[PDB]
């Protein structure tokens, strides 16, 4: 509000109520809207009184601009611009020239034309309003009264002004202006401010019964009342009390460093029980690809005509068997569901019009395998309380599993190269710049050491499952819908290939919320002998589905076929999780490019070709029994891009905490590294806070490995 | 006649009778955030499901004679309006052709950068572990001759003449600035929201604090992505009417007039006139002055 | 082998390869009342010892542990002295001489000069007229109907203090009545208003005075150097090396400099809002008395908040296949059988403190809400380290924030660092901060951690970002190729986005703009509905650099040009032909900068849209409006019918318009001048 | 393939005293240089400038392969099941893997040729 009054106004008003204010004791900071009334009357003032004078003769003159000639009066006093005192002898003064009487009240100026008083009075509300109170305080002591509005409005005793047309306009068109310029700037808050006539409030905020009830109960004990409290705080200084009181408190208070050694450390202790088991949406390591070179076409095209057509190159198919039974479930279900498909399929090939989505009978064999049989229904409390057992939803502790050698198989496959794209990034503007060109080799080194990898066929595989779960989850919200688990490649010689995994039969998928699940049942082919790790294959039931017949220089060997089946279920969340799995790339490249930064910074040059380019160079990125292995920096990046499909792939509430402790962990035995003398402070806490999330995920007990290791090696 | 009809019909109800009764216009842009909340839960995927299908596009009855109702290999364009995006690409494929002589000068600010990176040298880059500092940086170098408050009035008359406002309307001298805006600006159709945005871009300064480690001369700002990093440093040279209000509506001056109409009134005669953006006002060409 | 990508950390240091550990680019995919119950019952239980109180008003029992025992023993406590909080304020206030005072001031403008609409800017806010999370505009809409159904109207005036004074009378009215028709007592509208929901959204009613209070303490932290909240970016990074280079300028390098990388996760259940009410006080001396009430609000009403328990539990049969659900509001009286024994514990152990289906939860705070006051708090302590403070040869310094803090203690030698971190530690426990010695470690200064940015030897790494959303935005074709953009300019300068990472997520970008709106380049194959028209052009000009990517021409756009809008980058290769085409303003479709083209095309309380349809007619009456905020005296009805009665008249003098349509206007406007004067 | 668990193996025996694991080691060497003079075999083909020059000597290799693959891939399932390290469970599950794919391929050239 000051900053509106000091460039609206001239410096000679300001300085006026600037004094105005000093005389009546009060600070222009704080009373920023009486400074601003203030400030807008000593103007409308001095615009009364410019440009008028008296004639010579019984005359008067508005002549205007420099006006040496004199011999002219002004034709008004101005009163309002000086002190009580000074003011008080000019009114007395002029009063005994012309013998007036003298006011009762404090005037404001003086006609010289007609010889009265008179009173200006800038009103923020109604006029009328206002000209009744000043009226009123005006008795008898004739005396003109003169109101200007905020608003344009004017009014004058008897509708009697004292001013030819173009200057009462002029009053009125810069009240305008300011109010409209303290309306665009938010200041239109003096509209209120004038709660009395010819008086400028504070701004009055109270606290009254049920709030100064609440307040004298929300304050420290031994205190009555706030109004004691905030008169206690008032008066209050450092007498030391802070000392006092630490001389008080016990000894046992205390934060004692425990040196933190070579020696100090402990492997972290992995829960033991049953082998864990594979949990992963799709099979990883396992699945089977049915291929078909698709003859170029891109475009995508529909997905259950590409399934059908990798259906019909593979001959083979035999009588279905239960190999691994799911051990929780009606087991011939799943291998009818599985037949079902089978005769669905064929019988697509027979129709009139081939459609472009398949929705499945629903059978017995497909309602309770895509749990359709009647969850439990939605009674009140208060009519099944007599039921003998109510429990609560979870009511039950986690499992403890212990870590199996299948899930670091399972890294380690999705660490090797392919001999299939997975990729294909678009272009951008050629590099003018150093910097271009030099984020341009990090890109293209990261892209060519990662396209043909195993993760990324991981994330395009997640990628195009979860779309198309996504899409038949919105658009057949009531049908057991058939979802082909199909990706695309490129070969190394080009020639675009469609690869088939298997299928999915979606469910009832009425999904309100993005958390609501939606269940299906995964049937991915593979060749892997069920027999071999059965505690991996806990939740699926494996058939035996056909003969394959697989090509090797010698002759065409005749490998066993197996289907993996298993009822799953996943939201909305859980699908956009998925569909957003290519920034596990952006992570990768990230965490690379970030080291070479690091390292950049040091040294002061550009240690990119130090990395790549530099095959002397080597990271040590695995374990063997006889110490830590090394590898190259292409093996380093597929590595981390694996580390990251894998965290998106297996995430859990237990990664992200252990993640987060170990991470402090490790930051400890770094510090230890570079002799920098680190201490704990309850290392046995952080420790707990570590393994109270090493439970169940295989993906979180590997990576507790991952660091037992570590600690044994780095601190060696 | 149209929005008259609706805020008649809005003003059937009651509610909506006292919100628009009671709060002044300068109360607009408060009651104007009422909105609701939340209406995009995942934009990015209902785009791609509309794009999906055909027709996702909405335009105006005039596209059914402008562009054809069926392309030249038989795909349809548009239908009962709703249209397809091939719609749009047949527009830009061989649709009406106009002159594009004013976008230089509506959009040039943003041809500005182009010529300043067009001609703009690199030098090297230099690996260091340089220290950013806070400073007071100009996003967008306002006119050196214009202030905030001058360039939003050299706005409001150059883009919307008729709701300019008192101080716009009283003021004695009009800035050259927007003389030859309205000059360069006579025939142009881009939008008037849009041509006030960009002159505000233009004319109208903005400064914040960056952490910037070498130049702060607002042509180094907009390369700032490119010219500094987390350890690195590119070396990088840009290329280069007076009137007096005198109260409120008197019906004996006659019916009101627009701020157009002024132009055209008298020299020292009074009449009613409805100023900024709501009341009207009586006025007059200052006799005086 | 056997690959174990945390073995990279035998060679690559620590804080270089540190942005291996994070597991996640976003939100994971996973996620109550039982929380909810822990949460109170840790709070009540960290200052069991202090006084037990019946409020008045709320009829809640409520925990007073304020100046209460001393503690003796490393755990957890919430017995803060208030002669100690004071005192810090007050050494605060000694080490920068007027800071408080101009606070104050700086605040008592915004405080006067604030909006109503300022209250809708945020997240989801319990609304206590439906009992439920709802936006903010929407319960803020909602309270002003339920505010003025009762004789409660002093928020027709555009300012937050009068919305404020609003709220506080309405605690006095003895009924509330709330039409959709409920009728509140004055013991239920008060249970509600101090009422927190769940990570706690508070309701309307204590969200502006909470909005003062945040005000006034960002603009006393901004003043304060070790507050490192308030600022973001590169300039933290700043904060980060600037005290390192105050701390490690030994002279002879005789004394040690130890950093503790600190923690105190959990350190919000232990501030006990009467301390913040004692911190107001002070930090406002010597201000008007409105200032100081009005800025000693929010401390009140959290000091008799309740926590609103959830959804509540859900059961489940096995001989009868049914679940059922409970609430939490019934949760006080049911047979404890029915839960599980931990949850039997935790109901048990919170019964004494539930009311209303809400349980009193007075000690404590909850996420977010007084962040900036906290970090003053803690910069209090940071700043008592000083050696004019702690009389001895050791001193301290460092860094707070709402989340993590870290310190650099300087001593003689190790008994030094030992005496100036259990002195650190004490005082902290004196004034309620509880340090966590869990996940706090010491280490001789040149490494440490600080709100997820890493220093290392003068090398600040920071990962305190996610990695941002690299799609489509869905608005359209034009609008989504500049924000994309401007998404990646944007985190490349202020989040420390490599220039690989950079151009490696311009091309995913591209990608999935390409494949959303399907406009794959020209001379592709991807055959697609849209693929005939996007070829046929490609086909016919001349200059195929000028064809924007939405018309399947090539993609211009690298690290150097991510600042320039595509049309007018391309502007210069653009065929005359094509120029004209596209840039047609009579064309029937139509902080991002963005040409308007013909890919700027559109897709596909009694009235939630009343506050929206009359502010479009205004628009509609006066375009303006869209871009400047209106000014005027009049209300929107006579401003509107005048413009109707002048753009009338000039249009039938003119000729566009008729005669009977000058006639049924001008009549229109003397029936809605009718309905007015009702 | 052979090559990749040879090298796994070749870690193994390094890395601790296992003299069993090297006859396993010698065995798969063994069987791997079999497999390859048997591809070189299968070169010598329709062509008859001899064909099946060694019908009895491929028919005692066979033989005693086939029953030193039996032993081979029953040693290997023992030793997976004793063991209890990862490194080599993963080694032994592969070399099984391997094992049985080979047999049955010896098996069905071996029906082939008869």
């Amino acid at each position: 509000m000051e900053d509106f009054v000091r460039q609206c106004f001239n410096p000679m008003i300001v300085e006026l109520a600037e004094k105005a204010m000093k005389e009546y004791g009060e600070d222009l900071k704080i009373e920023t809207n009486k400074f601003a009334a203030i400030c807008t009357h000593l103007e409308v003032c001095f615009m009364y009184s410019d440009f008028h004078f008296i004639n010579e003769r019984g005359e008067s003159i508005i002549v205007e601009s420099g006006d040496p000639n004199a011999l002219l009066k002004h034709r008004f006093e101005i009163i309002e611009g000086r002190d009580r005192t000074m003011a008080w002898t000019v009114v007395n003064s002029i009063c005994n020239t012309t013998g007036a009487e003298k006011p009762k009240f404090l005037p404001d100026l003086y006609d010289y034309k007609e010889n009265r008083f008179i009173e200006i009075g800038v009103t923020r509300r109604e006029v009328h309003i206002y000209y009744l109170e000043k009226a009123n305080k005006i008795k008898s002591e004739k005396t003109h009264i003169h109101i200007f509005s905020f608003t344009g409005e004017e009014m004058a005793t008897k509708a009697d002004y004292t001013l030819d047309e173009e200057s009462r306009a002029r009053i009125k068109t810069r009240l305008f202006t300011i109010r409209q310029e303290m309306a665009s700037r938010g200041l239109w808050d003096s509209f209120r401010q004038s709660e009395r006539g010819e008086e400028t409030i504070e701004e009055r905020f109270e606290i009254t019964g049920t709030m100064r009830r609440l307040a004298d109960q929300s304050l420290p004990p031994n205190f009555s009342s706030l109004e004691n409290f905030r008169a206690y705080v008032d008066g209050f200084e450092p007498n030391g009390y802070i000392e006092g009181k630490l001389s008080q408190m016990s000894k046992e208070v205390n934060a004692r460093i425990e040196p933190f050694l070579k020696t100090t450390p402990r492997p972290l202790r992995l829960p033991d029980g049953p082998p864990c088991s594979q949990r992963s949406k799709f099979l990883l390591m396992d699945a089977l690809k049915l291929s078909i070179e698709d003859p170029s076409h891109e475009g995508e095209g529909i997905p259950l005509y590409d399934a059908i057509k990798c259906m019909r190159t593979f001959f083979g198919w035999k009588e279905p068997n239960v190999v691994k039974p799911h051990e929780k479930g009606i087991n011939p279900n799943y291998l009818l569901a599985w037949k079902q498909v089978l005769a669905e399929l064929q019988d697509i090939e027979n129709e009139e019009k081939i459609p472009k989505t398949k929705n499945m009978k629903k059978t017995s064999q497909l309602k309770w395998a895509l749990g359709e049989n009647m969850a439990p229904e939605k009674v009140d409390f208060d009519d099944c309380k007599d039921v003998s057992d109510l429990k609560q939803y979870d009511s039950d502790e986690p499992e403890l599993r212990s870590l199996a050698s299948w899930i670091q198989s399972e890294f380690n496959k999705a660490c090797e190269l392919t001999d299939s794209s997975w990729i294909e990034l678009d272009e951008i503007g050629e590099d003018v710049a150093p910097i271009e060109h030099i984020a341009s080799m990090r890109r293209n080194y990261f892209t060519a050491e990662v396209s043909h990898c195993r993760a990324t066929e991981y994330i395009m595989k997640g990628v195009y499952i979860n779309t198309a779960l996504l899409n038949a989850s919105c658009a057949a919200m009531d049908d057991f819908q058939l979802i082909p688990m199909i990706s695309k490649c490129r070969t190394k010689e080009g020639r675009r290939k469609t690869n088939l995994y298997g299928f999915i039969i979606k469910g009832r998928s009425h999904l309100r919320n993005d958390t609501d699940v939606v269940n299906f049942v995964s049937m991915e082919f593979s060749l892997t002998d069920p027999r071999l790790e059965p505690h991996k294959w806990e939740k699926y039931c494996v058939l035996e589905i056909g003969d394959m017949l697989l090509r090797s220089a010698i002759g065409q060997v005749s490998r066993p076929m197996f289907l993996y089946v298993r009822t799953n279920g996943t939201s909305k969340i859980k699908m956009k999780w998925g569909m957003e799995m290519r920034r596990c790339l952006l992570q990768s490249l990230q965490q690379i490019e970030s080291m070479i930064e690091a390292e950049s910074s040091v040294k002061e040059k550009d240690m990119t070709k130090e990395f790549f380019e530099n095959k002397s160079e080597t990271w040590p990125i695995g374990e063997s029994p006889k110490g830590v292995e090394e590898g190259s920096i292409g093996k380093v990046c597929r590595t981390l891009l694996a580390k990251s499909v894998f965290n998106s792939l297996y995430a859990s509430p237990q990664l992200e905490g252990f993640s987060a402790e170990s991470r402090k962990l490790l930051l400890i035995v770094q510090a230890l590294r570079d002799n920098l003398e680190p201490g704990t402070f309850d290392l046995g806490g952080l420790y707990e806070a570590i393994e109270e999330c090493l439970i169940n995920d295989p993906w979180v007990l590997l990576n507790a490995s991952w660091f037992n290791s570590f600690l044994t090696h780095a601190l060696r | 006649m149209e929005r008259i009809k609706e805020l008649r019909d809005l003003m059937s109800q009651s509610r909506t009778r006292e919100i628009l009764t009671k709060t002044t216009v300068d109360h607009m842009a408060i009651i104007k955030k009422y909105t609701s909340g939340r209406q995009e839960k995942n934009p990015a995927l209902r785009m791609k499901w509309m794009m999906a299908m055909k027709y996702p596009i909405t335009a105006d009855k005039r596209i059914m004679e402008m562009i054809p109702e069926r392309n030249e290999q038989g795909q349809t364009l548009w239908s009962k309006v709703m249209v397809s995006p091939l719609a749009v690409t047949w527009w830009n494929r061989n649709g009406p052709t106009t002159s594009a002589v004013h976008y230089p000068k509506i959009y040039k600010t943003y041809f500005e950068k182009v010529e300043r990176l067009k001609h703009g040298t690199f030098g090297p880059v230099h690996f260091r572990n340089q220290v950013k500092i806070r400073r007071r940086v100009d996003i967008n170098p306002g006119h050196a001759d214009l202030s905030a408050k001058e360039a939003q009035d050299v706005i409001m008359e150059v883009v919307f003449p008729n709701e300019v406002g008192a101080r716009i309307l009283t003021s004695e001298s009009q800035l050259t600035i927007t003389k030859e805006k309205k000059e360069e600006l006579q025939d142009c159709k881009i939008s008037p929201l849009m041509v006030a945005y960009m002159l505000e871009r233009e004319l109208v300064r903005k400064t914040r604090f960056l952490p910037v480690a070498g130049g702060t001369s607002s042509v180094y700002i907009e390369v700032l992505h490119l010219t500094q990093g987390t350890c690195w440093e590119q070396m990088y040279t840009p290329g280069g009417r007076g009137f007096l209000i005198l109260g409120k509506e008197d019906r004996r001056y006659g019916p009101a007039l627009s701020i157009n109409e002024l132009s055209n009134l008298a020299k020292g005669e009074k009449a009613n006139v409805l100023i900024g953006q709501g009341d009207v006002v009586l006025v007059m060409k200052r006799k005086r002055d | 082998m056997d690959v174990n990508p945390t073995l990279l950390f035998l060679k690559v240091p620590a804080q270089n390869a540190i942005s291996t550990t994070f597991p996640y680019t976003g939100d994971p995919p996973y996620s109550g009342t039982g929380y909810t119950m822990d949460t109170v019952n840790r709070t009540h239980q960290y200052s069991e010892k202090g006084r037990w109180t019946t409020n008045t008003e709320t009829g809640a029992p409520q925990l007073n542990p304020i100046d209460g025992p001393l503690p003796e023993d490393n755990e957890p406590s919430g017995y803060a002295q208030t002669d100690c909080v004071l005192e810090a304020m007050a050494f605060l206030e000694e080490s920068h001489p007027g800071i408080f005072e101009n606070s104050c001031l700086e605040t008592m403008e915004v405080v006067q000069q604030t909006r109503v609409d300022k209250l809708t800017q945020g997240r989801q806010t319990y609304d206590w007229t439906l009992n439920r999370n709802q936006p903010a505009a929407t319960a803020l809409a909602n309270t002003i109907e339920v505010f003025r159904s009762n004789g409660l109207t002093a928020n027709e005036s555009g300012r937050l203090i009068d919305f404020l004074k609003d709220v506080m009378e309405s605690m006095d009215k003895e009924e509330m009545e709330i039409t959709t028709k409920q009728r509140l007592n004055k013991r239920s509208y008060l249970i509600r208003a101090l009422t927190l929901n769940t990570i706690a959204t508070p309701g309307m009613q204590i969200r502006g005075f909470v909005y003062f209070v945040e005000t006034l303490a960002r603009s006393i932290c901004e003043k304060l150097e070790q507050s490192g909240l308030p600022v973001g970016g590169n300039e933290k990074k700043a904060k980060l090396a600037n005290v390192v280079r105050k701390m490690m300028t030994n002279s002879q390098d005789t004394e040690l400099s130890f950093t503790i990388t600190g923690d105190n996760t959990k350190w919000n259940e232990n501030q006990n809002p009467r301390m913040f009410l004692a911190m107001i006080t002070y930090i406002t001396r010597n201000q008007p008395e409105w200032f100081r009430n009005v800025l000693s609000i929010a401390p009140i009403m959290f000091s008799n908040k309740m926590a609103r328990l959830g959804k509540g539990y859900m059961f489940e049969s096995k001989s009868m296949k049914l679940r059922t659900q409970i609430p939490a509001e019934m949760l006080a009286s049911i047979d404890l059988k029915y839960f599980n024994d931990s949850t039997r514990k935790k109901i048990e152990k919170i019964r004494p403190l539930l009311i209303d289906g809400t349980a009193s939860l007075s000690p404590g705070m909850m996420m977010g809400m007084f962040n900036m006051l906290s970090t003053v708090l803690g910069v209090s302590i940071l700043n008592l380290g000083q050696k004019r403070y702690t009389k001895t040869t050791y001193w301290w310094d460092g860094l707070q924030s709402s989340d993590d803090f870290a310190l650099i203690v300087n001593a003689p030698n190790h008994e030094g660092i030992q005496a100036g971190v259990d002195r650190f530690y004490r005082t902290c426990k004196l004034l309620g901060i509880n340090m966590s010695k869990k996940k706090s470690y010491i280490n001789r200064t040149g490494t440490f951690e600080f709100t997820s940015f890493f220093y290392r030897y003068g090398f600040v790494a920071n990962f305190s970002m996610e990695l941002p959303s690299f799609g489509v935005s869905g608005i359209n074709e034009s609008a989504d190729m500049s924000i994309g953009v401007t998404v990646i300019k944007n985190n490349m300068i202020n989040n420390d986005l490599g220039p690989a990472t950079a151009q490696m997520a311009l091309q995913l970008f591209i990608k999935d703009y390409r494949y959303t709106y399907r406009c794959h380049r020209g001379d592709t194959q991807i055959q697609t509905r849209r693929s005939f028209e996007i070829k046929k052009l490609w086909e016919q000009t001349r200059s195929k650099a000028g064809l924007l990517v939405s018309d399947g021409g090539p993609n211009l756009y690298n690290i150097r040009n991510l600042h320039i809008p595509e049309v007018c980058l391309k502007w210069e290769l653009m065929d005359e032909d094509y120029q004209g085409r596209l840039c047609n303003p009579l064309n029937p479709f139509v902080e991002y900068d963005a040409v308007a083209t013909t890919h700027s095309w559109i897709p596909k309380l009694e009235d939630e849209q009343m506050y929206q349809k009359c502010c479009n007619l205004f628009e509609k009456f006066f375009p303006s409006s869209s871009y400047r905020r209106p000014v005027g005296i009049s209300s929107m009805v006579e401003a509107m019918v005048s413009r109707a009665r002048i753009d009338a008249r000039i249009d039938f003098e003119s000729g566009r318009i008729k005669k009977e349509e000058f006639a049924e206007i001008m009549k229109i406007c003397s029936t809605i001048e009718e309905l007015r004067r009702q | 393939s052979f090559q990749d668990i040879l090298m796994r193996m070749s870690k193994m025996q390094l890395g601790s005293s296992s003299e069993d694991l090297n006859g396993i080691i010698t065995q798969f060497e063994s069987l791997k240089l079999y497999r390859d003079s048997l591809g070189e075999a299968v070169m010598r083909m329709g062509d008859l400038h001899s064909l099946q020059n060694r019908n009895g000597k491929w028919r005692e290799q066979l033989g005693q392969k086939f029953e030193e693959i039996r032993w081979l891939i029953e040693e290997v399932r023992h030793r997976l099941k004793i063991t209890e390290n990862s490194f080599e469970q993963i080694t032994f599950m592969q070399a099984l893997q391997l094992l049985l794919e080979v047999e049955q391929e010896i098996r069905t050239f071996s029906f082939q040729l008869i």
